[PDB]
C-alpha cells in the first residue's frame, strides 16, 4: 500500500 | 533505529507502521536509516 498522507494520522 | 529526524514512525490500527516525514511533507513506512 502506498503510505497515507501526511497531512493526518489514519485511526484504521 | 535513529531517524534523521525529519520523520517519526507511528503504528496504524491496520498493523502498519508510516513515517511521516515533517520536513519534506511525505510518509514512508519504514526506516530509510537502517537502508545501509
Amino acid at each position: 500500500s502506498p503510505p497515507p498522507p501526511y497531512s493526518r494520522y489514519p485511526m484504521d | 533505529g535513529p531517524l534523521p529526524d525529519g520523520w517519526e514512525q507511528a503504528m496504524t490500527q491496520d498493523g502498519e507502521i508510516y513515517y511521516i516525514n515533517h520536513k519534506n511533507k511525505t510518509t514512508s513506512w519504514l526506516d530509510p536509516r537502517l537502508d545501509p
